[PDB]
């Protein structure tokens, strides 16, 4: 059924699964109009689908042109998300199709289930976790590719860079969510932390800096301080 | 006017005839029911005093033969049977009518309740779902399950209601996923109306049938089916105007007749607040919404 802290390690077993986050598919800026009214302007977005065991991110870019002449875009975005994920599964060879698909927001269960009627053997599940995946557009390389795109586009990334060479999926995912929780609670500081030292670089084929093991522990520590902090500055404790 | 004679009443039972019911005491001299209006289906049903578990019942139409009731002490129930010997039947009935051992189906002449509850209920059509074809009448009880209930375990004793499923390939055209799920006009009209029932009278019949089994027997799957068929219409942007108006009337009498103390279990909040306030047909069920709000405002 639902996914929560009890059944947390299921993600790293050898059943293929994908997380799907739809938070950034429909993105607007809200402005005033010459007559003094308000209007939105859509910007490009994306569907964030992730295999938590491999790190593979399938990043489907949603070009504003999708929305042209559409009504009820918030509700349409969820159906368009389900159509893109269904198309993604249908493209993959059978041994590569997920056995589960875990949506980060319950509103996506019905729109996805209807799109995957052809896959009665793929389980569509919700989750009780407060996962930070909306912060994924706070990763510069990801935001860049999304904002520059001029047409629909699928771009593939390993959100773990080469971490799996040295650590396990369970720890790599814990690292990624700590980094995404920090970026979400205070983007400026979180970034300051990651880049303070110019000697540490981001390889062109990676998203995150090339830290050693000991640097990552120092990094992870500071990200926990931040999240505790912002919690005080937000709850006065 | 027609007659259902009983052989005897060996056990204490509450007996129902359509929307009427009366108490018969163990070995009270009772020999059945008279003056049954011809021209409608009818249902006769039973709740033993000794075990309020198991409401059970027979659907029957007097034009289709001569039918009596006879307690079976092996199997423990009032059984419906057909008398094929015509002159033996007439003679039995006359003798019991003469001795006045029968209760009169008490229809008030202003009252169209039964017809309004049964307009499109047909005996050859009920037999397409309560399969028991050696008999002209059809047995239902509280605990019988539906074909779709067994898909989620005895098929001969099932209620093969038409299968409705909103997240199904039958209900969802490929490439109109969102259009078809949010607006079920194509499921309702092409798949169900044109494809299955053939017409709305048939669709309304099954729905009327669904409700009465639910109300009379507390058959849980029957009430899932009534609610489903309601929901499919309420959730379709494009419904013939004649269908919507007839539905408003049908639901209006169903609501009016429901016992005031059985509503909590027999009415589904989600379906009704959708039908009446969110769905496409929020504006179109004027009679049913007035009676729902004055009688069961609690549900809303
Ligand atoms: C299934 C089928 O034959 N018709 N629908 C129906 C109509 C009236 C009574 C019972 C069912």
């Amino acid at each position: 059924g639902a996914m929560n802290s009890s059944n947390y390690a299921e993600l790293f077993n050898n059943d293929i699964k994908l997380f799907v986050d739809d938070t950034n598919v429909y993105r607007v800026t809200v402005h005033k109009t010459f007559e003094g009214n308000v209007a939105t302007k859509a910007i490009n977005g994306c569907i964030f689908t992730l295999n938590p065991k491999t790190g593979h991110l399938f990043l489907k870019i949603i070009h504003t042109s999708v929305w042209a002449g559409q009504k009820r875009l918030s509700q349409l975005a969820k159906w368009k998300t389900a159509e893109e994920v269904s198309a993604l599964v249908r493209s993959l060879p059978k041994e590569e199709q997920p056995k589960q698909i875990i949506v980060t927001r319950k509103a996506m269960l019905d729109p996805l289930e209807v799109h995957m009627l052809d896959f009665p053997n793929i389980a569509i599940r919700p989750t009780e976790l407060r996962l930070p995946f909306s912060a994924a557009m706070s990763i510069d390389k990801l935001s860049d590719v999304v904002m520059k795109a001029t047409e629909p586009q699928m771009v593939l990334f390993n959100i773990y860079d080469d971490w799996l060479d040295r650590i396990s999926s369970y720890t790599a995912f814990s690292r990624l969510t700590l980094l995404l929780r920090a970026l979400k609670t205070n983007e400026e500081s979180a970034k300051m932390i990651l880049l303070s030292d110019p000697t540490i670089t981001i390889k062109s084929y990676h998203l995150w800096p090339s830290f050693t093991d000991e640097q990552w522990i120092t990094i992870e520590s500071q990200m926990r301080d931040l999240i505790l902090t912002e919690y005080g500055r937000k709850y006065n404790v | 006017m027609n007659t259902v004679p009983f052989t005897s009443a060996p056990i204490e039972v509450t007996i129902g005839i359509d929307q009427y019911s009366f108490n018969v005491k163990e070995n009270q001299p009772f020999h059945g029911i008279k003056d049954i209006p011809i021209g409608h289906v009818h249902v006769i049903h039973f709740q033993h005093a000794d075990n309020s578990s198991m409401r059970y019942g027979y659907w029957f139409d007097c034009r289709m033969g001569n039918f009596y009731i006879q307690y079976d002490p092996k199997d423990g129930l009032y059984k419906m049977m057909e008398e094929r010997d015509g002159a033996k039947f007439e003679n039995i009935v006359h003798n019991f009518k003469e001795r006045q051992m029968m209760v009169s189906y008490p229809k008030i002449d202003e009252d169209d309740t039964w017809y309004n509850l049964t307009e499109f209920v047909q005996m050859d059509k009920i037999r397409k779902i309560v399969r028991k074809d050696e008999n002209q009448f059809s047995y239902v009880d509280s605990s019988m399950t539906t074909v779709q209930e067994n898909e989620l375990s005895d098929p001969a004793h099932s209620l093969n209601y038409t299968v409705i499923n909103f997240k199904s390939r039958e209900a969802i055209r490929p490439g109109h996923e969102m259009e078809d799920f949010l607006d079920k006009s194509y499921y309702l009209n092409t798949v169900m109306l044109q494809g299955i029932f053939k017409n709305s009278s048939n669709y309304f019949g099954e729905l009327q049938f669904a409700f009465l089994n639910a109300m009379f027997f507390g058959n849980y799957g029957s009430s899932l089916q009534w609610h489903a068929m309601i929901e499919l219409i309420c959730s379709s942007a494009t419904v013939p105007k004649h269908m919507l108006d007839k539905l408003d009337e049908i639901l209006y009498y169903q609501i009016k007749t429901l016992p005031e103390q059985y509503s909590d279990i027999l009415l589904n909040e989600r379906v009704w607040n959708i039908c009446l306030y969110s769905s496409f047909q929020k504006n179109s069920l004027h009679n049913t919404e007035k009676i729902m709000e004055n009688k069961y405002p609690e549900l809303l």
